[PDB]
Parts: structure tokens; C-alpha cells; sequence
């Protein structure tokens, strides 16, 4: 019996439980410590109990370990790691754990760590004599991802714009930037959910940081995949710690020869958070943004990487533009071109109701050769010389009452290549 | 079959090692030969310079990749003779060591792992304390000649080239530096 | 808040009017706030929706950072750092429940008042609320009453929480009121509104024509 | 025997949407009757107008997918009558229509096309000469009574509901309104 499958369980299937159990006031408190009194009571009566969740090392030697679907949060749901594990199974942070939990002694709370029955999801012997990163190395994006389904739905559209838009590969550095009320959400959710359909192979990582708390739980339940979401409710500390330790899990998962898709929300938010985490270096530019606060969302922005043995690391992050912060403009051109390809949307496109609102013309990629073959090529170079001269709403239009007869795009192509 | 064809893969990959060898101990001398003659041309020199780059860090990954599999050989060796020694006399084992064995059997996790230490430093203790005459042993009989060929100690020239390690960030260097090498004999 | 306004207030509402003046402490005014919102928590939790109003968030979110001790870090302007986290926990309690309730937050701001704490608290909540409402003085000095600013005003997700026709009406109307300017709009909408009774009486007025 | 698998979906999906249009007109003869009562709470006349939306977004969803059925019923029906008729006949057939599978037997695909196009236009020619006779026919053996029962065209009120075209966001919400419809009705 592990604590995930409870946690897991609304608070209902809880409380039952607890009248089940003896806890007759389980309706006071919160989530984390409500399941703290049960899993007492339960290694009180000596029923199995089992852990899984990543581990993490503090400034201290001694590491801690927390859950996945708890927004991940540190609180009294941890559970001890000690450096001797960390040493025999050379274990770092961003290591998942699927380990038996042990009953606490007299004066300690969290649950200890017995030993380690799998490591990041693969046996603890294969990862004690295990490729570190220094061989996993960032390679040029090779594999198309697709994103196109195919019901003749808005959704499906706005896949299919953006597929011809710009191609997107594994292992890329993709970035979007938009104005307000632009269509970020929605654009998210069909990227989140394409790549989920047509790809089950590749598991689905969404962050979310500062962002409304409903947007948080409407996307907990609407993407298949684990989704990352830690709201304006918590400090600016959490958000950046969340930060470093999800990415850092992610490269982790790809150092496993898996490939990892994140979904980062949003970039500027993230800087200025670790402008405010991060003491000042006595040398501020304009915007009250200090040279230091940049270096650590320049790595983080470039961790995005493809891998030539195997596996591939797309960071797909959006932007905020023209919001009124003079700061947000210094990032913008100060991200600029640090990217391997990029989505522009604009404000006048969105406020006629034409949806997707991506700018055809601005946006663009690097190296589309290698990652197309030459006929889809040639056959993306007559899209832009076509849709290039006239404006680029006249051209979102037509595109859009001309896609939407047809089901597919290849037969699209085949259908305007004649015209 | 399967320890015959990792270590026949073993082999193979040992062959493409000396294969490379072979052809940086080429690159060197014929790099030694222009040096020590009349090299008026430097760009034939830089050239060089590229080749014998790419050779070593070549080298480098060929003998560490030849480190694994001859680990990799000898772990699925090693696994393969305690799980038929096991099944032919398992008994006796258990006989000798039971406590631990009904605690790791019906108890609980932690009793299983107080089983396992103790288990654990049992038999080191055993292994510590048996080994003190140090008769010679022989190796398994159905892989006695091919473990004596592929030898417990691989050669010397292996662990000194597979400790060159370099940036992963160089590791691409290394890697486009060799894309355009294999294009170079490629014409 | 000064008297006359508390009292004219506590005689114009229907429901029961929480109100302390200035004349006592920012403690007075931190420890009413919090325990407001949580009892308006704890009465939700019963499946009852509340509305609260709320004047104004910058007074509040100056006595939370004259209240809390300094935490050795100086933002922008002089605001103390964990200091914009009470006022920030406060606002982003608003959510309607899944199970049954809802809580409604409906609380101005202050800007352009001549100082630098208004603009400092402001810049980081321009993007927590999910819904916006505009004010301008240009508007107000020749008597366009309300002074709103419409076209920097709005409500996000607005297909979900009305029907369907009237999500495209208030769209042409929209785009019938961007070219010319926001002030013109303002009294256009007003003579336009003034002859009608009932907002479907407009609707068909601006329809027909 | 897909036919009556076929049939019970059809029949199936009809008593769905059959009963998607009862609570359908049952949402708006109670609103209807709180419309015309001094009902001051202007919220349920809001949440009663979002109902009946949610209910005709459901009843043209349901009528959609009973046509689709309808027109997968009757394409599955013709498609077996045919062809058990063209294995009945199927001589007769091809001595009426030698040249073109003459040519088809053995020529290549644009051929083979050119070929079908001629005998397709051929038998145009044919089949409106003999309809010029314009006789009465009933239905085939063992699938009249699936036709019958099923009817010939679809029931009119299928077709002036679906009428409206709703483009996918519009569905997309529709569907996450009847989600949150489903929901509410579960507490
Ligand atoms: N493909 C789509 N399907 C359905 N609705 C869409 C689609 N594209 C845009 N919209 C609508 O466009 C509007 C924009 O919604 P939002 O996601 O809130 O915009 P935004 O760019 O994310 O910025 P915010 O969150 O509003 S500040 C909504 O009313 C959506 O319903
Ligand atoms: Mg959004």
C-alpha cells in the first residue's frame, strides 16, 4: 500500500477511511497532514506501506523526498533520504523512487527511506555503473513531431497552422511570444494534447508557474500526461525551486534514453522570480534586472537539447509581450535569438476573432532542411513565396476558410499545388 | 546463447578498436614523417591536427565502449553461474542459512532488508576469512579458454584511453569534427 | 476610509457592512482583513456563495507592509519584500467551487495618486485578477459618467459564462466602437442606452440599424 | 452479419436522440412557465437559457450522429444486396459489358480508370433509358424488414434541428458545458 494511490483518491474516499479507521475528525485540517495522522494510525497496525517520489538534496547532506501529484511541495508528506544512500546508490536530485516506506521512530515524522528498489525507473544496479550527463550531449532537432490528428475540429486547425507554420522536432528549442488575450492558453492545450495522441511513447511534462489557480486545475484535468503547476498562492521561492527541480528531473529522464517534451509557462515569469531569489550583484541594468539574474534563465532556456545515442529534450516555452513592464522587453531582446526557432502572434489578429492568431511571416525556423525532406521542403518554400506578398490577416483568413474543406494536409497540398 | 554472442559482440568491437588504433598509429607516423621532413604547407598541417583530434577522442570512446562490454560479459557470466549453482544446490544454502531466509520470506520490508545485511555480512565475513590460504581457482569449465583470451584484466592501453573524458558541449565538437571526417574519406 | 464615507456606506447597503475608519491603527486594519476573509472562507465552505467588496487594495497592501516586520530585502519604491506576499494570499482566494459555492472578490485599486507605493503594488497585479475594469480623469472633467475606460476593460473567458448571440453582439458592438475614440464611444453607448428600458430593447435597437 | 449490428445502432441512436428532444422540450416548457410566472431571481432564468442551449447543442449532436448511422445502415444494405445481385448475375453482366474488363484484365491503372469511367457513363446511358419505364419496385428479400423499420429517408425532425452548423470551438465549449451539465446532475 503506497501513498500514492490515496493521495490520489479525493478527500471523500479519505474521510471514509477515516471513520473506517478511527479518525472520526478528518475534516479540520489540511490534505498533507490529514494523510500524515492516517499513515500513522496505519504503521500503528502494522499494514504495508510503500513509497514512491523523487528525491532531492538540500544544502545539507542529507536528502528529502516528495510526491508528484502534490504540486510538488515540501511539507511533512517528504521522506528521509540519508547520504549513505545517496553515496551507495550514487544518487542525485531528479531521481524517482519507487521504495518501501519505513515507520518512523519516536521523535522523527516523515516516513524513512528503507533502500531503493528501482531508480528512475530502471533497476538501482544498472544506475550505479550509469551514463552521466557529460555523454548526454545537445544535438540539432532531426525527428518531426507531429501534432496533426485529423476530426475537422478548431483544434485540429490551429495543429495544422502551426505545423505549417514552423516544423517542430525532438530534442528542439522552441520559444513563443504573444501579446495578451493572444491565444496562449488554448494553443498550449492542443500542443499538450497533439503531442499526447500522437506520441503516447513520450511522456508529457506542462509547467505552469504564477499562474491562476483555476488554469492550474483545469489543466490538471485535462492533459493525459503529469502536469506541473505551482500557482501565485506560493512565494516566488517556491516557483524557482520548483523550477530547477523539474528541469533538472527532466534531464535526468533523458539522460534514461527517453525523450522528454516540456512545456514551460512562461519565461519571463521565471526571470523575474529568480531576480527576485537572487541577491544583487551591485550591477543593475535597466528594468531593475541584475546581470546575474539572467545567466540562470539563459541555462535554463538552453537546456533544451536532442541527443545523437538516443533520446531528445524539447523545452517549448512561451513569452509574455507588450504588457507595460519595461523589464519584460529587456528579457524579451535579451532571450533574443538564443532560441532554435520561434512563434510570433500578434494583437490585431486575435481582436478579429481569427483564431490561431500566429504570424505566418514573422515566425520561422532554422534548419529546416535536415529536419523535412526535399519534397514537403520545396513544398513549404510555395507556401511562404505564395502567402508572403499579401497581408498577413488576408492571408490567416484564407488559410483558414481553405484548410477547413479539407480533412488532411497533404491532400491539401495536393489540392492548392493544382490552383 | 547469449553470453556466446555478447561476448562475440565483445570481440567485434575489441577489432574495431584495433582497427582505429591501427589507423591513428598511421596518423602519427605519417604526421611524424611531414613534421621531421620538409612540411612548408601548414594547412595540410591543420588538417592533421583535425585527424589526430577526432583519433584520440575515437580511441577514447572505443576503448571505454570495449571497458563495458567485457563488464557487461563478465556480470551476465558471473549471474549465469550463481543462477545453475543455485538451482543444483540451493538446499544446503538454505539449510545453512535459514534465519535471514524466513526473515526475508514472510515478514515484512524491513525485515527483509535486516535479513539481507545480515546475510550480507555474513558471507563477507566468509569470503574474508576463506580466502586467507588463496589456492588458485580455476575458471568455469564450459568458458574456461574464452574468459582466459578475453582475461579478467583487459589490456593496459584501454584504461588510459578510456579516463580521457571531455565537455559534452566538446563532445559535439568531437562529433562534427568526425561527420566531416567520415565525409572527408567518404571522397 | 474616512467617517462620513463608513457611514454613508453602513446606510446604503442591504447586507451587513464590515468597516473600520482611519482613526485607529494599520494592526486593527490587517487583523480585520484576515479574519474577514477567512470566516467568508469558512462560511462558503458551507456551499453558500459570498461576495465581498473591497476599497481599496492599496490601502491594504500598505498597512500589511507598514505592519510586517522588515525582512532585510528593499524592492522597488520601498515596499519590503514578503511584505506583497499578505495582500497577494488575500486576493488569490477568490475561486468558484467544484462542489457547490462560490467566492467572489470585487476590490478596486488606486493609481496615479501622486506617490510610488500605489505604482509599485500595482505593476504585480495587473495580471492576478481574471477580470479588469479602467478609470480616466480625461473622460471624467466633462461629465461622461461612469468614467470607465471600456476599451482597455474586459472579461476573460466570456463565452462560457453567457450564451452564444450575445457573445457576437457585444463583438460587433466592439468593433463598431474601436475606430473612433474611447470618450466618443462612451457617449455614444449612453444616448444610445438613454431611450431604452431593458437591455434587450438596445440590443435590437443597435441590431436593426 | 454486421447488418444487425449496424440496425440496433441505428435504432439505438434514434431513441437517444428521441429522448435527448423530450428533455429538450421539456427544459423550455419549464422555463417558458418560470418566464411567465413573477420569478424575480434573474439567475435561474440565466442558468434555465444556458440549459436550453446545452440540451439543442445535445439534440443536433445526437440527430448528427443518427444520420451518420442512418447513411452507414443504408450504404452497408446496398452494398450486400449488390452485391449478392452481381454474384447472381455476374456473366450476364460481363457479356453485356465485355470491351471494358477486356481492357481492365490487363491494362495499366490509368487505363483500368479510363476503362471504369467509360463502362460507369455507359451504364448511365442504360440506366436512364430503362427508368424511362418507371416501374414500381418493392425492397430486396431479408433486408426489407431492416429498410422498413428503419424508413426510408430520415425522420423530418432530423433535419430541422441539424439544419444549424456550429463550427468545433463552439462544440468544443458546448461539450465542456455538458460536462460540467453531467456533473451538477450527478450531485
Ligand atoms: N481553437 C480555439 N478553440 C476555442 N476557442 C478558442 C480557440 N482559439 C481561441 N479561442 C478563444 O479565444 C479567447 C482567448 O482566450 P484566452 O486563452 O483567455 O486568451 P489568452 O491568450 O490565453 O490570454 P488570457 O489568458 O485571456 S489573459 C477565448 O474566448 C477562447 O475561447
Ligand atoms: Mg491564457
Amino acid at each position: 500500500m503506497n501513498l500514492t494511490e490515496l493521495k490520489n483518491t479525493p478527500v471523500s474516499e479519505l474521510i471514509t477511511l477515516g471513520e473506517n479507521m478511527g479518525l472520526e475528525n478528518l475534516a479540520r485540517m489540511r490534505k498533507q497532514d490529514i494523510i500524515f495522522a492516517i499513515l500513522k494510525q496505519h504503521a500503528k497496525s502494522g499494514e504495508d506501506i510503500f513509497g514512491d517520489g523523487v528525491l532531492e538534496i538540500l544544502q545539507d547532506g542529507f536528502g528529502f523526498l516528495r510526491s508528484a501529484d502534490s504540486s510538488y511541495l515540501a511539507g511533512p508528506d517528504d521522506i528521509y533520504v540519508s547520504p549513505s544512500q545517496i553515496r551507495r546508490f550514487n544518487l542525485r536530485t531528479g531521481d524517482t523512487i519507487s521504495g518501501k516506506i519505513r515507520p518512523p521512530k519516536e521523535g522523527e515524522r516523515y516516513f524513512a527511506l528503507l533502500k531503493v528498489n528501482e531508480v528512475n525507473f530502471d533497476k538501482p544496479e544498472n544506475a550505479r555503473n550509469k551514463i552521466l550527463f557529460e555523454n548526454l550531449t545537445p544535438l540539432h532537432a532531426n525527428s518531426r513531431l507531429r501534432m496533426e490528428r485529423g476530426n475537422g475540429s478548431t483544434e485540429d486547425l490551429t495543429a495544422r497552422v502551426l505545423d505549417l507554420a514552423s516544423p517542430i522536432g525532438r530534442g528542439q528549442r522552441g520559444l513563443i511570444v504573444a501579446p495578451p488575450k493572444a491565444g496562449k492558453t488554448m494553443l498550449l492545450q492542443n500542443i499538450a494534447q497533439s503531442i499526447a495522441y500522437n506520441h503516447p511513447d513520450c511522456v508529457l511534462m506542462v509547467l505552469l508557474i504564477d499562474e491562476r489557480p483555476e488554469e492550474v486545475t483545469e489543466m490538471q484535468r485535462l492533459v493525459k500526461g503529469e502536469v506541473v503547476a505551482s500557482t501565485f498562492d506560493e512565494p516566488a521561492s517556491r516557483h524557482v525551486q520548483v523550477a530547477e527541480m523539474v528541469i533538472e528531473k527532466a534531464k535526468r529522464l533523458v539522460e534514461h534514453k527517453k525523450d522528454v517534451i516540456i512545456l514551460l509557462d512562461s519565461i519571463t515569469r521565471l526571470a523575474r522570480a529568480y531576480n527576485t531569489v537572487v541577491p544583487a550583484s551591485g550591477k543593475v541594468l535597466t528594468g531593475g534586472v541584475d546581470a546575474n539574474a539572467l545567466h540562470r534563465p539563459k541555462r535554463f532556456f538552453g537546456a533544451a537539447r536532442n541527443v545523437e545515442e538516443g533520446g531528445s529534450l524539447t523545452i517549448i516555452a512561451t513569452a509574455l509581450i507588450d504588457t507595460g513592464s519595461k523589464m519584460d522587453e529587456v528579457i524579451y531582446e535579451e532571450f533574443k535569438g538564443t532560441g532554435n526557432m520561434e512563434l510570433h502572434l500578434s494583437r490585431k489578429i486575435a481582436e478579429k476573432r481569427v483564431f490561431p492568431a500566429i504570424d505566418y511571416n514573422r515566425s520561422g525556423t532554422r534548419k529546416e532542411e535536415l529536419l523535412t525532406t526535399q519534397e514537403e521542403l520545396q513544398k513549404m518554400w510555395i507556401l511562404r513565396k505564395i502567402i508572403h506578398p499579401m497581408g498577413e490577416i488576408d492571408a490567416m483568413e484564407f488559410l483558414i476558410n481553405k484548410l477547413a474543406m479539407t480533412k488532411t494536409n497533404d491532400d491539401f497540398f495536393e489540392m492548392m499545388k493544382r490552383s | 546463447t547469449a553470453l556466446q554472442q555478447a561476448f562475440d559482440t565483445c570481440q567485434n568491437n575489441k577489432a574495431a578498436w584495433l582497427q582505429r588504433k591501427n589507423e591513428l598509429a598511421a596518423a602519427e607516423q605519417e604526421y611524424l614523417r611531414l613534421l621531421s621532413g620538409e612540411g612548408r604547407n601548414v594547412s595540410r598541417l591543420d588538417e592533421l591536427r583535425n585527424i589526430i583530434e577526432v583519433r584520440k577522442w575515437q580511441v577514447n570512446q572505443a576503448a571505454g565502449r570495449y571497458i563495458r562490454s567485457h563488464e557487461a560479459v563478465q556480470h551476465i557470466s558471473i549471474r549465469d553461474r550463481l543462477n545453475d549453482f543455485m538451482q543444483q544446490h540451493g538446499t544446503a544454502l538454505a539449510a545453512a542459512l535459514a534465519p535471514e531466509l524466513m526473515g526475508y520470506s514472510e515478514l515484512t520490508a524491513i525485515a527483509r532488508n535486516c535479513a539481507i545485511q545480515r546475510a550480507t555480512d555474513a558471507l563477507r565475513e566468509a569470503l574474508l576469512s576463506w580466502l586467507a590460504k588463496g589456492e588458485k581457482i580455476n575458471y568455469s569449465a564450459q568458458d574456461s579458454d574464452i574468459l582466459t583470451t578475453i582475461g579478467f584484466r583487459p589490456d593496459v592501453a584501454s584504461v588510459d584511453d578510456s579516463r580521457e573524458k571531455f565537455t559534452p558541449a566538446q563532445n559535439m565538437i568531437f562529433s562534427r569534427k568526425s561527420a566531416q571526417l567520415a565525409s572527408r574519406q567518404s571522397v
